Formats: C-alpha cells, structure tokens, sequence
C-alpha cells in the first residue's frame, strides 16, 4: 500500500535492475509490498502523484531543462525523497564527465541531485546491492529509522574520491588495515598494498563505496542486535 | 493535422520521446522517435585517459548490458593494442556474454510483460522471469566478478578464471535450468500471439545487422560501409533535430534495424517478420544463448591462463570490436597512442535502430505505435551515453 | 561600454601577407610580428594550427614567419594560456607578448596580481593582446556547423568567420553562411556567463566588429600596448583612421559589448538563485 | 489461344520482342521475351586484339552502363594479366562506379516516369532527375575522362589522378547533392504505390545473383557454378528461338534474375518481392551508391600513383571481373596470349535477366505485362553485345 516512486535523471539504471535483483521477495513485492507509482520505466502515468518516497536514479544535469524541470516538481511530489545509487547521491562516474560528446556537445555538467534539493537520505553503490535496497524499504514500509540513521546521516556525503578514505580515514590514524573496504569496490580499483589500502584512480568512478564500509568511517550498534 | 508526443515513452530503459503525425481516423504518417536523455558523454570522457580505464568507464554507459560494453571496449582496446586472450581468458568471455543475453532478454519480458500477460498470471509470469533471471546472474558474476558493472574482464584477459569446484557449481545450475527456460519461452511465445496486434504492424523495410549469433566478429564489419550521421541532417524539424540526444548511424546511407529479429534472420534464418515478430524473435534468441552458456561451461579449460600480457602503449592504428548485445549490434573502436586513448567511438545497438523506430510506427493506428517501439525494447542510456 | 582605454582606432596592418591570411585587419598578426623586429617580445605564443582540421593547438613562435602560419581565427578553445610557462620554461624567454581571448585575459591578469604558484612568469609578459569574443564553442560544437549546416567537409574551409548576423564559412568556389540565432544552443556552458566582449585587460584589444570588412578595429586599453602601437603605426606597418568616423559607428560595437552584458548578468542571478557556485 | 506480341517493347534501351500467351480472360500462360537486336559482335572483335583495345571497344557496348563495362574489362584483363591497382588507382575505379551507379538510375527514372508520374508533376520531376543526373555526371567524367564512354581507365590503373582542387570541387557537389537524391527518391518511393500495380504481381521463383553492393567481388563466383546456354534450347518455337539474338546465362542450370533488387536482398536484406519491389529497390539503391560516393571521395589519396605497370604478354590463365552495373550483375572473362586477346566472353546484367523475364510476365492481365518487363529496365544492347 505504500507508494514508492522511483525518477531515473541520468542513471545507467543498473539501480533500478539491481531493485529487480531481490527475485524472492521481488515477484510479491510490488503486488503485495509496495506501491510502485510515477516510474516511468515500471509504470505509465506522465505526471506523479504524491508519493511516500521518491528513488532517483541518476544525477541531475544543469544544462537540461527538463531534468531541471523535473526535479523541482519532485520536491513537492514526493513527501520523502531519496536518491539512491551513487549516480543520485555522489554523482559518481559522472564526475568524470567533460561535455562536447555529440549528439548535444553541450551538456557537460551532473551534479547529484542532492545538492540540488535537500534530500532525505541516499544510498550509494553502483548499483546498491539488492539486498540493502531491499532491507530500506522493508525498513521504510515498517517505519524504523534506528536502521536508516545511517543513510540519513549519508545524505550528506556527496563528492567521494576513492582518494578520500585515505584522507577521510588513513589519514587520520583511525585505519588498522581490517581490508573491508578494498572487498566493498564494484569497480576493484581499491587494492591493499601493506596493510593499508592503495587504490589506482584509473579505474576508480567515486561510487564512495569504500568510504561507506569501512568500519573506522561509523559504526552501528544497531547490528549486534540483528544478529543476536 | 494533429501530432501526439509521448514523453518519455513507457517502459523502456531512458526517455526517448516519439512525435506522431496524424490523419482523421488517427493513422500516423511520419513516426519520428528520439531520445531525448542528457548526454553523459563517456566517448568523450574516456579520451586522454589510460586504457586500463576505459572498460570501467565505458560499461557504466549502460548498466543493463553492460557486459556487451565491457567485452566491445576490451575487444577494441585488445585489438588496438593487439594483445591476444589465450582460449581459456577468450571462453570465459563468450561464457559470460551468453549468460548476460540471456539474463538481459529476461528483464525486457518483466518490462513488456505488463501488455502481454493477464493480471491474473503475471504475478506467476514475473516470478519466473525472475527465477530464469537470478540463475543467469550466477554465471554472470561468478564469471566476471558481480555483474551488473562486472570489473572482472580487462584489456587482453579475464581478471581470474574459475575453479572447477566454482565451474562444476555452475553447470548444474545452468543445466537445470535449461528446461525452465524452455518452457518460459513457449509461454511468452504464447503469450505474444493471443495479443493480436494487427498483423503487418512494425513492418519497415530497413536492412538488417548481424555479425554473428552470440560474441560478434570484428571481420564482419565494414568500416567502409558505416557511416555517423548528426540528427541535425537526419530529422525533419529544427525542433526535433536540436532536441534529439542522438546520432543516427547509417549502414551503406540507409537506417538500419539490428536486433536479435536482425540477429536471427542474418544467422538463424527467421523469414517472419513483424513486431510480434521481434517479439517472438526475443524469446527463441534466449534459448540459443543459454545453450552456448552450457556448451562452453562444459569444455573449460579451467586452470589455462585468462590474462595475455600485452603492451599499454600503443600504435596509432585504431581497432574495432563488435559484440552481439541483448538488443541489437555493437561496436568499439578505439585507437591508443602513447598508452592513452586518442579516438574513442561507440554505436550501441540502439543507436542504430533509433532511426528505423520512427518509420515502424506509422500506419497503424498510434495507439498501437507505442507497441511497436516498446518491441524494439530500447535501453536508451546505451542510444546516447 | 568599453574598457577604459587610451584611445579607439580602426586599422589594417600594411603588409600583403598578413591582409592575405589575417582574418580581418591583420593587426595581431602585425602586431605581434612587429614586436619581435623591435624585440619588445622575444616570442609569442598564438593558438593554431592543430593535428585536426580548424583545430587550434597553442604554438609559441619566435619566428616571424611562423606567426604568418598562426595568423587566422578558430572558433574554438585553444587553451593558449598553457603554454606561458613552458614557452617562458625553455625556449627561454625574458619578456613574451600572446594573443589572447578576453576569457583567457581574464585567467592571466589576475595570476600577474596573484602568481600563487608561478614563478618569474608574471614579469615576463610584456604585451598582451586581447581579442572581442562574443561566444567560442567545442570543435564538436563547432563540426556540426561545418555540415549538417552547411554541407561541408572540414577540408574544404579554407576560413571561416562569424559575420555580423551571421555564421561565414569561406570555401573555394563558395561562400556560406547560417543565422546565429541557429548558433544558439551549442557554445560551451561557461561562456554563458562571460561578461566581456571586448577584451577589457588586454593591452591593446582587437576585433573585427565596428571595422568594415578586411578592416580590424583595435582599441589600445593600456600605455604599454599603447606604446607598442604607436610605435608600430610610426612604422608604417598599419594604416589607422579613427574609429568614430567610419561606419559602422563603434557605438554599435558599444551596443554589442553592452548586449553581451546583460546576457551575463541575468544568467548570475539564476545561478545565484540556484545552489551552485558562481564566481563573480 | 490468341498471343500477341509487342515489338519492340518501349522504352528500354534496344529493342526486344514481347510474345504472350492468352486464355479468354487475357491472363498470360506463356511469357517470351527476347531480344530482336543485331548483335554487333563486340565479344568476337576483341579476340586476337590488343588488351590495350579490350576496355575501348567493349564499352561501346553500352553506352548507358558504359562504366560498368570499362570496369569489368579492365579487371579481366588486369586479372589475366595480374596488374595490381595501387590503391588510389582502385579507390578511383569504385569511385567513378559508385557516381555511374547513381547516374544510371536517374536516368531509369527518366525512361519509366510516364507510367507512374502524373502529367502536372512530370516536368517538375523530369526535371529533377537531370539534376541529380547532372551532378553525378561530373564525378563520372571528371574522374574518367568525358563520360559518357570514359576513355580514362585502363588496364592496371587510372590514367591520370584527380588534383585536390578536382576533388574539392567534386566533393561539395557530391555532398551537396545528397539533399536531393535523398528527397527525389522519396518523390519516386511515393509514386510508385500509388499506382498499385496488383499485388503479386512479377514474382518469380528464380534465384537473385549480387556480388557486392557496388564494386563487384570476382571470388564471390562460380565458373563451377556458372553457364551459359544458346537460346536455341532454351527457348519454346523454332520460330522464337532463332529470332532471339540473346544467349541465356544459366545459375546452377536456373534461369536467374539477378538486379538492384537482388543486390539488396543479398546483401542489404530486401525480404519485399514484387515488380514494385523491382522499383523501390532501384531508389534506395542509387541512395546507397551515391554515399559511396562521397565516402571514398573524403579519403582519396589524391597524389597516391593510379597506374601499375604491367606485362602485357600474358599467361593462358583466364580471368574474370566482375562489377556490378546498374542493371544488374556483370562479368568479363578475358584470356590473354602473346598480348592479344584469345577468349573473350561477357555477360552483361540484361543477359541474364531476359530468360527470366518471360516467366514473370504471366498471370495478370497482359496490358500489365510489359509493366513487368519496364521494371527490369533491361537494356538489350547489354544483353546481346
Ligand atoms: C573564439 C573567438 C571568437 C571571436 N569572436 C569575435 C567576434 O565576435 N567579433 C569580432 O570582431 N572578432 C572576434 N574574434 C576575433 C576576430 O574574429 C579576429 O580573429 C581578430 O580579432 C582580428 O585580428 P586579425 O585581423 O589580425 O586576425 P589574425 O591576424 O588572424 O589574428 C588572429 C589571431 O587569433 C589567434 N587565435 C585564433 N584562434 C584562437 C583561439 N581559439 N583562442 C585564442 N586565440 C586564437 C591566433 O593566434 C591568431 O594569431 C574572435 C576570435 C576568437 C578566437
Ligand atoms: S548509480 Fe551506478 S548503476 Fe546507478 S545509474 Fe549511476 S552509474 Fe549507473
Ligand atoms: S576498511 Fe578501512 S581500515 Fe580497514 S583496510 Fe580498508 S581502509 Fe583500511
Ligand atoms: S575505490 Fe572502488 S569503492 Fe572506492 S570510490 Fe573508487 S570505485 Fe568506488
Ligand atoms: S565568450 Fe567569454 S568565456 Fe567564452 S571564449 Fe569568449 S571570452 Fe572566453
Ligand atoms: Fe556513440
Ligand atoms: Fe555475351
Ligand atoms: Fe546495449
Ligand atoms: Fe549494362
Ligand atoms: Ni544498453
Ligand atoms: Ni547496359
């Protein structure tokens, strides 16, 4: 019964596959779970309703109008909104991007929508892995914030080097060289040279990945509790 | 007359928005369909960067076939560099290619399945898509590191080559598999059919692309015979053709339709042709694939080396790699220089058939003419990247 | 308005080459060439020509006749400014005069107040020239005017030049032109907020607005690149009649500079009213 | 019955006979057609002439399809001989092909527009054909020579190599032209349904035959394959078969219709049949050619020699080029001895048509059926040489 709606800007849409990867819950969840509305890819209505909470794909561009366009509306439809995957929440490989690619040589610039419009909370990983989306929105059906008060707190995060573990944490003398990090890397840019982690920025698409799962970066409580 | 814009049109992979020119009795009569999504712009962005990066980079240009991406930039980028995958490092390719067309023709039916499958089912329909979807991921990942945006395959090998414990753990899985996707087939197929879309819908008579069932062949390919043209020239209006997010890649100066239909009819030999055609053609394209899945998963070397060494800097000379993704040709071509790419362009099969989607939806009327591009099940991130 | 200046004139440089190959008045070209006979600059730095076609790629040249090859216009970033410390670093050069786009002169005259990180360069520019640049887009940008356009290779402009309500592409055998207004879209996202048409820090400033054609109108802002001017003209090498006299009247080269103004100004405010930031 | 006979058939080049066979209702039974021309006898002329003479008296031959005949001379003559073009030379001969190609069409279009334009439209479309007919012709003269009946090419290279200020000359003509070919052949596009000549009208059985879109390929061939059968056979009526001067080329013992229509099906995919099939093919075919055109125009050499010299005295050994005219599918088989011609044999694109050509006149009413001969757009002086 709760709508969840889902507005993919600019997203390789690996996010919303990786939604469909939870197979088992996947085939009742959107019968019987959720309320999938104003998803353009999963349903057919133009213009949204107000909806529970909004997953955003990809990082909105300056230059379209209608991105722009689209993400002010969003604001007022979704009465929480959420960008997910780091295309929305860090802007993630798009970074990268210098426009002047034909066709339309002009748009070179994505920012995450995040600090375009105050948003709730984001999960990054590109894609995330189904399982975390998975446990959000049973989270967010069943209302416990205990659990997304980290997510919360990520909202906020933004531009993510793989460079920035090194600063965010290495730096700071809180790493003891656990190797968790370099194992949360979609891209496999991070590696560990002794101990501690050397990430080759070829090959890096600041998914912020690592930040995220290193357990010096924050660490939950909540956890001992789920396993006992 | 009166044109009706759908934007973007339902159900596929971007936002793509098709303009429609009307008689009376609401005939269309020009069918123009582009894809209106931003750029990201990675031919540009992967220019001036190392080849070690440019798989990476390029794969996130579509996260739905993003293997058929990461296997045409490796194959250009290999092939410039001239570094040469041991069978071994090359079957592991094919292996995952295989298992990714028919993991990505699975998500097209979840899509589609919407029109074509009672209520009443389609809970039952989704559950088994799903069920012949996360088996194929198995493969996928297990081969090529997680997939979607696997990081395993890299310039001139594959990052690691599976034990047999891990090779035998697939097998079973494929090989059980293989009657329920033989079954999911039928019932898709017979789904198709009950529907009914008027017979002579989607008809066009552009040519056909295929370079070869499953992995594609540079060879085949002509260089001479391709051709990028910008919308500007292409489209009608000023409008249409500033709007348009993409080029329009012509074959011998004419657009050009490459699908697993296109796949079928150059290899298989598929005389039928029609949108529930295309359809039909999704389903028994599928069943090929997952065949070569288990084929080559049985004769595995296993223990030969994936990873040819091979030599970054490289020659001027620009080299082209074609493979068959889920929906419709591809090809890479890269020139590195100095170890870092030079020239990087790539046509994504639904590139080429953006053109030929227009045409198709004219006649019929247009209520219908959604239908016909939503057969083409185009992933517009690919279109335009 | 204009920058303050020393003085507004509208000039050709006398030699047959440079009208030859000068895209207007010749008088960068001249300029700069002269300068390297009286020595003020050891050598320049001018942007051209690139491995693609109409592709500039920075080149200093201390040669004369190498300026000639430079001498041209392409619409396109050539980022002449990269080469300042590596033409100063070692062809080595005490005192080094480059043409300039206003947008690059914006990016040199502030490192000259604040070299934070350059060392020894800022002294050694001694005249730099600025060119008016209303709009410049991505050779891409720029490619798709070239054909859908006008349905021409790349070869086959021998120049082109962006007449005055209108785009100018100059092949042998033809001459074709498109309005500006279809020019819209495709200038690089930065330039949409470029306040100066005319290059207001540059020395001396020219541009082919408000000169009649294969006349170049180059306005002198500073006493050094006054200097050089005045010494130049003694020379001989241009032919100069004030600016006011000869129509089109520089109050419509006002009028542009003032247009172009407004254009950036609005655009501040909607990039102020939104988040991200704007210098400015 | 009653069967009546069209001599000579209008507005093809040359002159052929049509007889028919009728019941009552004036549906064909039997369809001959033949080809009433006096055969001017180039094929024997040749033998025991100079190879230097083969390419200037053979094109003669046709002085329409005039380039298509230097070509394959010279590539048979080349081929016995073993000349090898330097590429510039070779991209010159595809070149001068590619604007013959376009040429040609435009002037089938002059020839069958009565039929299918209206009168208040035919001056304005008569009109438009000489302009894409005009321009084209600059390239084909222009490259080789004065064309019609270039003298330029020759054994083992091009005489002489077009200046960069030729080539950009040519170019902005060429590209140019692209508008109007590509909106002319719409205008012919749309004509041609309106007629709706019946449906299932001139479909035959007979295999098509293409070597290559454009330039034709000689290994694509079958001498295995090939044979030729003296209508003295082949044809119904003493009466008829010693009327006929045309020789009929048999594939594989089936008389082949071979066509822009069989050049796209082979290899653009053309999956449509019909006579209005014959006629949308034509269109999109010249559309094809005149890219080509600009193609190999953009990258020419340009200063890269044309000519390579060559031993004209020659080795028994045979050999055969083959092109693809306008009309259809083209071979020169030359054998050069002691520097002058031994065997020489051509069959030209109508000669193979001509068998067929009759069996597809039956069936519907026979005021239809000359339409289905026009279609071919033979040109008998082709044919019987
Ligand atoms: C991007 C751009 C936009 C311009 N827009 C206008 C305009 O709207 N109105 C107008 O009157 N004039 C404009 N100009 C300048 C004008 O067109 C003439 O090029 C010049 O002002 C007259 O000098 P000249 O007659 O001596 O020509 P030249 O003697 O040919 O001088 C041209 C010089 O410009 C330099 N140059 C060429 N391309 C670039 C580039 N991309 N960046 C930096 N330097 C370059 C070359 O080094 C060359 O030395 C523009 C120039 C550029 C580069
Ligand atoms: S977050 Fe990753 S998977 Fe999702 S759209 Fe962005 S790049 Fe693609
Ligand atoms: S998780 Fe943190 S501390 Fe642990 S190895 Fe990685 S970076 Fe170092
Ligand atoms: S190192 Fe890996 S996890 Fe970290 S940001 Fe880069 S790609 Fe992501
Ligand atoms: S318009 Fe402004 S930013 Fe753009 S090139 Fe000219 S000076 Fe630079
Ligand atoms: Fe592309
Ligand atoms: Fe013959
Ligand atoms: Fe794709
Ligand atoms: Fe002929
Ligand atoms: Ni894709
Ligand atoms: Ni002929």
């Amino acid at each position: 019964k709760p709508r969840i709606g889902y507005i993919h800007l600019s997203g390789c849409t690996g996010d919303a596959m990786s939604l469909t990867e939870n197979y088992d819950i996947l085939a009742e969840l959107l019968t019987n779970m959720v309320d999938i509305v104003y998803g353009q890819t999963l349903v057919d209505l133009w213009e949204m309703p107000e909806m529970d909470l909004a997953l955003v794909e990809g990082s909105v561009c300056l230059q379209d109008e209608h991105s722009l366009h689209e993400l002010k509306e969003l604001r007022e439809k979704a009465k929480l909104v959420c960008a997910f995957g780091s295309c929305a929440a860090t802007g993630c490989f798009t970074r990268y991007s210098r426009g002047g690619q034909q066709a339309q040589p002009s748009h070179e610039s994505f920012v995450p929508i995040a600090d375009l419009i105050d948003v709730d909370l984001a999960l990054p990983g590109c894609p995330p892995s189904p399982e975390i989306i998975a446990k959000t929105v049973v989270a967010l059906l069943n209302n416990d914030m205990d659990y997304l008060q980290p997510m919360l707190d990520l909202a906020g995060y933004t531009e993510a080097c793989g460079c920035d573990l090194q600063t965010k944490v290495v730096n700071q003398g809180l790493c003891i060289g656990c190797g968790t990090c370099a194992m949360a890397c979609q891209t496999r840019a991070l590696d560990m040279t002794n101990g501690r982690p050397e990430l080759n920025s070829d090959r890096c698409i600041k998914c912020g990945i690592c930040y995220v799962q290193c357990p010096r970066s924050w660490w939950p409580e909540e956890q001992i509790k789920k396993e006992l | 007359s009166e044109r009706i814009v759908i934007s973007p049109t339902s159900r596929q992979e971007g936002h793509a928005e098709l303009v429609m020119e009307v008689d009376d009795e609401g005939i269309v009569t020009k069918g123009r369909y582009f894809s209106i999504t931003p750029v990201r712009g990675l031919e540009k962005m992967v220019t001036g960067k190392a080849p070690e990066t440019a798989p990476v980079m390029v794969q996130r240009i579509c996260g739905v076939c993003p293997i058929p991406h990461t296997l045409a930039s490796v194959e250009a980028i290999d092939d410039s560099l001239d570094i040469e995958v041991p069978k071994a490092g090359r079957l592991l390719r094919e292996l995952t290619l295989a298992a990714h067309h028919v993991n990505s023709h699975a998500i097209h039916h979840f899509l589609i399945a919407p029109d074509f499958v009672p209520e009443n089912l389609m809970a039952d329909a989704i559950n088994s898509v799903s069920e012949i979807r996360k088996n194929a991921q198995y493969v996928v990942d297990m081969v090529a590191g997680e997939g979607i945006h696997p990081s395993d395959v890299r310039i001139g090998g594959m990052a690691d080559n599976i034990t047999e414990l891990a090779r035998k753990r697939l097998y079973a899985r494929l090989k059980q598999l293989k009657p329920k996707v033989n079954e999911h087939v039928e019932l898709m197929i017979g789904l198709i059919e009950d529907k009914g879309l008027p017979e002579g819908l989607g008809v066009h008579n552009q040519p056909t692309l295929a370079s070869h069932q499953i992995y594609g062949d540079r060879t085949k390919f002509d260089l001479d015979r391709f051709t990028e043209i910008m919308p500007e020239s292409w489209y009608d209006d000023p409008e249409i053709a500033k709007r348009a997010c993409s080029t329009i890649p012509l074959y011998d100066g004419r657009n050009v339709e490459v699908g697993p239909r296109a796949r079928m009819v150059e290899f298989q030999g598929f005389k039928e042709r029609g949108v529930v055609a295309q359809h039909v053609a999704r389903a028994l394209e599928m069943k090929t694939a997952l065949s070569r899945a288990i084929e080559i998963l049985d004769e595995l070397d296993t223990s030969a080396p994936v990873r040819a060494d091979f030599d970054e800097r490289g020659t001027g000379k620009l080299g082209i790699g074609a493979i068959e993704a889920p929906r419709g040709l591809d090809v890479h071509m890269a020139k590195v220089e100095n170890g870092k790419i030079q020239f990087y362009s790539a046509l994504v099969p639904t590139t080429w058939n953006i053109p030929t989607m227009g045409p198709a939806t004219e006649g019929f009327h247009h209520e219908y003419g959604p239908h016909v591009i939503r057969a083409y099940d185009p992933c517009l991130s690919c279109a335009t990247h | 308005v204009l920058g303050t200046y020393k003085e507004i004139v509208s000039a050709r440089s006398t030699d047959r080459e440079i009208q030859k190959l000068a895209q207007d008045g010749g008088i960068v070209t001249g300029l700069l060439a002269y300068a390297l006979d009286e020595g003020i600059i050891e050598g320049a730095v001018v942007a051209g020509p690139g491995e693609e076609f109409w592709k500039p790629q920075p080149m200093v040249a201390m040669s004369s006749d190498e300026l000639k090859a430079a001498a041209g216009t392409k619409y396109t970033f050539s980022p002449n400014v990269m080469m300042l410390k590596k033409a100063v670093r070692q062809y080595g050069i005490e005192k080094l005069g480059t043409v300039a786009i206003p947008c690059q002169t914006m990016g040199i005259r502030k490192m000259q107040t604040y070299p934070f990180g350059v060392r020894f360069l800022a002294d050694k520019i001694k005249l730099l020239v600025g060119i008016y640049c209303m709009e410049n887009f991505p050779y891409t940008s720029l490619q798709t005017f070239i054909c859908e356009k006008l349905g021409v290779s790349m070869e086959l402009v021998e120049k082109m030049d962006i007449g005055k309500g209108k785009f100018w592409v100059y092949t042998q055998d033809d001459v074709l032109t498109l309005p500006l207004k279809e020019t819209h879209g495709y200038e690089q996202a930065g330039c949409k907020i470029c306040k100066d048409y005319v290059a207001e820090l540059a020395d001396v400033s020219t541009g082919s607005v408000g000169s009649p054609d294969g006349w170049s109108t180059v306005i002198t802002r500073t006493d050094a690149g006054d200097s050089i001017f005045k010494q130049a003209v003694e020379a001989g090498l241009f032919e100069t009649k004030p600016i006011e006299e000869v129509k089109p009247g520089l109050g419509l080269l006002e009028k542009l500079a003032a247009q172009k103004k407004e254009k950036a100004e609005k655009n501040i405010a909607a990039r102020k009213e939104m988040g991200l930031p704007t210098p400015f």
